[PDB]
């Protein structure tokens, strides 16, 4: 179809509306805009009304199927907003939004939400029903990596000059919440309308809170960044995050390189990886990780992630942040 | 002879009058004045921080004959009736007593129905991140579109626990804790103003235990005036400081390494006096040891948990070496290993602080 | 479950005792897994609740016989977890004491068998306590468990400890190279990795855990004579933990006694191998190695939930470093 | 005739009656005094040092007839209802019935009420940690503000179980054990107050067996005085504690010291007909050890007691160095915790004096 | 109606009771003086008598010829206490019900009148296994009771219990029994009863019962099940597996000189007899600490095994005080690890094999 990014879809929408558009991604904030400047496109087009609906297993496939051939009384034309679940459509879901692709007319502008659906899903009659004019817009969130770029274009977006030093914070305590981000460059707009945005000036109006996943703190630790990694661990420990699935992360991971380690001297780094399935943005940090880290030191992790599983699955449960956070420690020296 | 409580008698009254949060008292009167107020606030904070009282300051704001405006008036019906808590239609909602799903899609059908006095129609809910998944989720759905006269007040001591899609609906605000400073002067004002002798020791005593909000700082301000007839002196405060003590982990910690043993006798035996048992006090122990190890070797290893005795950690962490620490460690844990077996484990624990003292 | 021809001189011995009137109520029998516990109690519980006994046997077709033989007689009583877990909870044991009050409904006996006494919460074990100490009339109890010490000392304290020993040693290799086809040091052992247990050599040679020995009996071959016990993780890791660090552990103890001299050891059917781990170790990291193997298996036993692979992998890990020299090796102590 | 239990009849029923607490005391009588009454109350101490009987005290305070005066006034029609058990004021809550909201909610909806014949409806919501989180943001807003009329007295064990939202709006109030002295005062009051002899040594010996609390110390009172016949002896109470005659186990550590063998075992096989539990003997042997190193530590750790034999005391701490007392500990303790795995009781401690003996620092058992 | 031997003769006065005499006074003592307790917490090891002592306790309180430390036995109530059948005596088990609202029904149960006693008495077995819902909830009710209201408690261990309840609580603590009047106790039973029996066979039913009177019955009626009734000392032997002398001196002498060969054949033999191990360490450790006997004191040694003291003065004099002392330890560490090893046989090997490595 035509696959664009936020940045596209306010120049795509001024070429005429299509069909349908599916936002897809797993950010909110950029899944809100782009569906809060569609709305705006197709009620300066003529879309006076707008329908919400979210898929349920008890989601009422009738009301929507009449909506689509529900005409407007005193309204003339109509929008029609499908919030997709967490986990995407299944089989009963995928046709009744088939049948939905067969009842698109001229009205309808079939708005499609939710997280970014799978090559399974990729591969769907109701995805290719729609796959001759639908506008489809990825709306992931932006790494660590590309987090800076991105926050210092939306702050040149708003007329806000921002600093190094600022774009840095900003990404450090909303890393993962976009969502927060954007209100606090709108409050430092609203409480500095000079625009430079110092560091003094946002040191004095920001939060920690960043939201982070456990796979986070594991590359942190492949990076070796100690202080990165103690920051996930509060931010997850705040966010009362079980840190049953934290263990079970690192130990997955820390036992396939400890595999490679031990392989390193036989084989090749490279068709190690190959081996044992290793994805490849995540190769060149896993490589960092084996020269950096000792068989001594992999032991040692090894013993301290034991001690904590034992202390954790022996119904006590007591400050295992704190061995935790001694095996974050461990792990990046 | 009223003699009130000083917590809710010296409650905000105006905007002026609110201690600390400036960004967001200057946030608000922007909000009032030119812009168009959003839809719904949140507010996170700490414990007596002022959040309940900022929406209520809000909410008075919104409704009044003066308009919506920061600084409405004095004395007037809408600013009367919310401050007696009498106001009908400032809904005043404990998140944790209407969690059920059911209860909550009860209230959202009140949001429907036109205020019966003033303009807008106030929900204020407390601690709302203990709604329920789907009560937030019906939450969210009467917050994307609510009325042109209904307005959501939300707050929270943990935000969180709040997930992502609340930040799509409401506009944040965080209160950060109030320093000792702040504290301080609001107290002096406060005992100024009600004629309260005192010391300015006493009122840093009062605001170091605070530990940054001001209601404990009222709290214990009443405490000491209640004990000190009056007569708020250092030592008084100080002795009523110590009757709550509860740091003796730390004291001990610091004694031991200082190879001080009167001190930590002293402590133990006040520990004893306290009732505190003696296996919880010796992991804490050990706890603190083990974080005292990794701010060593690392100055992140520290959190925000810790963030009141912080100042004697790094000054732990920068003087003793890792070693002392490792038999330190080694000492307290073969002393836990061979507590239940001790006699009456007030002195095993001593015992142990015994063979700690003897790596002199 | 099924009989077992030794096993008859210790049912005689129990059911005289119970035709003369004088059984106790609660007997608690102490057995080896596969051992035959649970035939001497289904017996017993058959001939208690047979009308008219034939000679201490049941008596063919009788009504409390047919009903024995159908599974669901009224007044029988079975105490076993839910197939889904492992463990017997309160509220099992307590509809059993609250339906237990009601008279037999035949007018017999009431019968009662805990399936494993080791399995009982403590909970349970505590709420089964006062029917055990004074039952009603003509009610009897049948526990089964590998070791009594496991158990909770006021639970045994109200049962007669019965103790089924092992068959001899020569009786239990003719038994099974009656039943199995194979050398007679793959029996010897399997019977002393059974602990004389011979059900359980004959549950070690039907499955395919046996083979999976041999596999770790390769392992090892190619294990100790380069220091790479971790290649052993593949070996260990099959939902069978314990039962391979016990062949492990054992096969380390006949390595120590070939160092101590001694004419019987369990590996017979390797003895290179254990020549091997003799030569290629110090008795004193052979010492360290078994005593961690052995706390191993009694963390994988004792505690639910834990993650099998990341203690073997410890284990192992442990194991490479104190085969360096110069390490301090752990000794058993308080 | 009946002789209602200590701790029933004589529970404090004034200010002047309550033994320790002083701050808490203090408090709420110059508060009180001053009209500056909180509305939230937590007392907060280990068991049996008067929470409860403190809180029914302020509440006879508060609610005296003849007006508002700091200690429960003269006693009218109110005060003696409160001390009979009987309603005046005093709703007497369970926080473990109540842990959930949807009981914590029924008991907010019924706090705007009026009290009867009372000027206040005084709530103690005992064991208040007990409550959930739901139920503490819940009944947040009426501690916060409750009416006039109603006050809060929170009594618990441990307050870091609390929130910290809750524990703002309470006035802190921490009990601390009481000392043995003051024990052995409280006992003497008592005895005196019933007409029953007492021994100053069996009071001594009760009051060190209670750990800071009354209440134990009450029961363990009314134990000794059943051991007897109305009477309260040392050997009574000896007997009821079941601790041996100091001079046995200290003739025995002294044997043991001083590396003889014979001595050691008459002290043990006369202590054997005696009818004292090994295990004991084991503790006080290592309690007295304990009781030499704090010596060593300091002169302040003697103890007001043990002066029959605190001479004793100061020269085994003089002739022995730290470290042979830290041996002679810690082979005592390994023989304790090894104790139960021993072929019998007495054969473990004959078999620990006999290893400390062995391993003696100074003078070792001769070895061939 | 047969009985075994526990039930049967579960004590019926205070003067039936094994030992306990520290806490039969005391209670003989507050039911003559008027001085009565609404809570009594017996507290003690398996088989010593708390539910016998709280029992009686129950018996003699609500006596209707008065309250009496000697129940007559005869009367309506002691007869329905006796049996169990007497509504006033609630007996409950803490396990079976620890639940919000079976501590509401105590509570709502303990406010009416007793029905036929003078005291409606609670007699909770295993009370530390409550919730810790219902310890709190039932707090007030044990510190302040009705007037007709008493509590009894009994459990193994007060250590898990809320030291709260143990503060409103009287305490009886009840020692475990001696030798000495365990083993009169079942002389006085065999006699009473007509079973034939043998003061080596009593000596050895009470030291196998550690300190506990209802497991040294047990193991008595396990003893007349084994051996035509008759309570003999081979028949005792057999039952417990125990050996003499001889083959643990034998075993002790070939560890203490290291000879790995005579360990081995004599564990290999010892488990073709099919002995006890725990009962094979325990004989170790006993002649260990004979050993250290002779060692400290030449006239301290025993003068039943004259005929092994030949051997055992040579061993005790060519061996080291610390290297005895070792092998106790070590031989204590295995019998503690015991129950938790592979094996019994397996452990005892490792126990042995760890002790010739010195
Ligand atoms: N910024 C503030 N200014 C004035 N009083 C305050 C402030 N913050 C807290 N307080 C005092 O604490 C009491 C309770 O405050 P509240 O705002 O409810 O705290 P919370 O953030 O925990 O809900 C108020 O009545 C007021 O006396
Ligand atoms: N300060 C005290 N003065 C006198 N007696 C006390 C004191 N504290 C506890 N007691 C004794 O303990 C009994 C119960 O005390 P209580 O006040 O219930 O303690 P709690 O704080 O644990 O509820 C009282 O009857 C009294 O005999
Ligand atoms: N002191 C004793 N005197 C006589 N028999 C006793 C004694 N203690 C225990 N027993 C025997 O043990 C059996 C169970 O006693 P019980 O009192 O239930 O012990 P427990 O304290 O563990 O509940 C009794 O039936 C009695 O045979
Ligand atoms: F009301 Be606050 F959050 F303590
Ligand atoms: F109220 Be107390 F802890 F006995
Ligand atoms: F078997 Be008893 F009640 F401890
Ligand atoms: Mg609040
Ligand atoms: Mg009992
Ligand atoms: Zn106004
Ligand atoms: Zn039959
Ligand atoms: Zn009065
Ligand atoms: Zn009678």
């Amino acid at each position: 179809m035509i696959r664009l990014y936020p940045e596209q879809l306010r120049a795509q929408l001024n070429e005429g509306l299509r069909a349908a558009y599916l936002l897809l991604g797993n950010d909110p904030l950029l899944l809100q805009e782009s569906q809060d400047a569609v709305r705006q496109v197709a009620a300066a087009q003529g879309f006076e009304e707008h329908h919400t609906f979210s898929i349920d297993p008890n989601t009422d496939w009738n009301a929507i199927f009449s909506l689509c051939q529900a005409m407007s009384l005193f309204a003339s034309r109509q929008t029609l907003l499908l919030l997709l679940p967490e986990n995407g459509p299944n089989a009963a879901i995928n046709e009744q939004l088939l049948t939905l692709t067969g009842l698109l007319h001229d009205d309808l502008l079939l708005i499609v939400r939710g997280n970014k659906l799978s090559k399974a899903q990729e591969n769907a009659a109701w995805f290719t029903a729609l796959a001759n004019r639908s506008v489809q817009v990825t709306c992931q969130t932006p790494e660590q990596a590309q987090l800076p770029r991105w926050v210092a274009a939306r702050a040149k977006q708003l007329n806000l000059e921002l600093d190094d030093a600022a774009n840095q914070v900003l990404c450090y305590c909303y890393e993962g919440n976009l969502l927060a981000l954007a209100q606090a460059l709108e409050r430092l707009s609203l409480l500095w309308p000079d625009g430079k945005l110092t560091l003094p000036r946002v040191e004095q109006a920001v939060n920690d809170a960043a939201h982070f996943t456990p796979f986070h703190w594991v590359d942190a630790l492949l990076m070796g960044k100690s202080k990165r990694a103690l920051h996930i661990l509060q931010q997850l420990r705040l966010e009362g995050s079980e840190p049953v699935i934290l263990l079970r992360t690192l130990q997955r991971e820390l036992l396939l390189l400890v595999n490679l380690k031990r392989q390193s001297a036989h084989t090749p780094l490279r068709a190690l990886f190959d081996k044992h399935r290793v994805w490849q943005n995540r190769r060149g940090m896993m490589g960092e990780a084996l020269n950096r880290l000792s068989q001594t030191q992999l032991r040692q992790a090894v013993q301290l992630l034991t001690r904590t599983e034992l202390t954790l699955k022996q119904d006590y449960g007591q400050s295992v942040w704190a061995e935790l956070e001694g095996l974050s420690l461990l792990l990046c020296h | 002879m009223s003699y009130q409580v000083l917590a809710r008698k010296w409650r905000p009254q105006t905007f002026a009058d609110v201690v600390g949060q400036e960004h967001v008292l200057t946030a608000l009167a922007n909000g009032l004045s030119l812009g168009r107020i959003h839809h719904a606030y949140l507010f996170s904070g700490t414990r007596g921080v002022g959040k309940t009282s900022i929406a209520r300051l809000l909410a008075k704001g919104l409704n009044c004959e003066t308009g919506i405006t920061a600084t409405p008036c004095g004395v007037c019906d809408n600013c009367r009736e919310i401050e007696q808590g009498r106001f009908v239609d400032l809904i005043e909602i404990d998140a944790a007593s209407r969690t059920k799903v059911e209860d909550t899609r009860d209230l959202l059908d009140n949001v429907q129905y036109a205020p019966a006095r003033g303009r807008f129609k106030v929900y204020l809910i407390d601690e709302v991140h203990m709604l329920s998944r789907h009560s937030f989720n019906a939450l969210l759905k009467t917050l994307e579109e609510p009325p042109e006269h209904v307005k959501f007040l939300l707050a929270t001591t943990d935000p969180q626990k709040l997930p992502v899609t609340i930040l799509s609906r409401c506009l944040q605000f965080h209160l950060k804790a109030l320093d000792v400073e702040q504290i301080r002067h609001q107290l002096e004002h406060i005992l100024n103003e009600e004629h309260i002798a005192h010391e300015p020791r006493a009122l840093q005593l009062l605001a170091r235990a605070a530990e940054g909000s001001l209601r404990d700082a009222l709290s214990l301000t009443d405490q000491a005036i209640a004990s000190g007839d009056g007569q708020v002196s250092t030592q008084a405060v100080s002795a009523m400081l110590g009757t709550l003590d509860d740091d003796q982990a730390l004291s001990l910690v610091e004694a031991m390494v200082e190879a001080n043993g009167e001190r930590v006798m002293a402590l133990i035996n006040e520990a004893a006096a306290r009732g505190i048992e003696w296996e919880a006090l010796l992991v804490e122990m050990l706890g603190l040891l083990h974080r005292i190890a990794m701010v060593q070797l690392s100055p992140a290893a520290l959190g925000n948990d810790m963030a009141a005795i912080e100042l004697r950690m790094r000054e732990l962490a920068r003087t003793i070496p890792p070693t002392d620490i490792q038999l330190y460690y080694q000492t307290l844990l073969i002393g836990r290993k061979e507590l239940p077996y001790a006699p009456d484990r007030r002195m095993g624990v001593e015992m142990t602080l015994l063979r700690a003292l003897a790596f002199h | 479950m099924r009989w077992y021809p030794w096993l008859r001189p210790d049912f005689e011995k129990l059911v005289a005792s119970y035709q003369a009137g004088r059984g106790h109520h609660a007997l608690l029998i102490q057995a080896l897994p596969g051992m035959g516990d649970d035939a001497l109690i289904y017996a017993l519980s058959r001939y208690l609740l047979c009308q008219q006994p034939q000679g201490h046997k049941s008596c063919g077709h009788c009504r409390g016989c047919q009903l024995m033989q159908a599974g669901t007689h009224p007044d029988y009583y079975t105490l076993a977890p839910e197939k889904g877990k492992n463990t017997l909870g309160v509220d099992a044991v307590r509809e059993v004491t609250e339906k237990l009050n009601e008279h037999a409904r035949l007018g017999g006996a009431k019968v009662v068998w805990v399936t494993d006494a080791a399995l009982l919460t403590d909970a349970a074990a505590n709420a089964l306590l006062k029917t055990l100490e004074e039952p009603p009339a003509e009610t009897w109890f049948f526990l089964a468990t590998r070791e009594p010490e496991r158990l909770l000392a006021t639970l045994r304290s109200r049962c007669r400890l019965h103790y089924l020993a092992p068959p001899p040693e020569q009786y239990a290799v003719t038994w099974l190279s009656r039943e199995v086809t194979m050398s007679q040091d793959a029996l010897l052992a399997a019977l002393r990795l059974s602990a004389g247990s011979p059900g359980a050599a004959l549950a070690l040679f039907q499955g395919d855990n046996w083979q999976a020995r041999e596999t770790l009996c390769q392992a090892l071959a190619y294990s100790v004579p380069s220091g790479d016990w971790y290649s052993l993780l593949a070996a260990l890791n099959h939902e069978q933990a314990p039962a391979r660090l016990h062949w492990l552990a054992t096969l380390l103890m006949d390595a120590l006694k070939r160092h101590h001299g001694a004419a019987q050891v369990t590996n017979v059917d390797v003895p290179g191998l254990v020549a091997e781990l003799a030569n290629h170790l110090s008795p004193s990291r052979l010492q360290a190695i078994l005593g961690d193997v052995c706390h191993i298996r009694e963390q994988l036993m004792s505690v639910t939930g834990i993650n099998r692979e990341l203690l073997i992998t410890d284990l192992l890990l442990r194991i490479e470093h104190y085969l360096q020299p110069g390490v301090v090796l752990p000794v058993p102590h308080l």
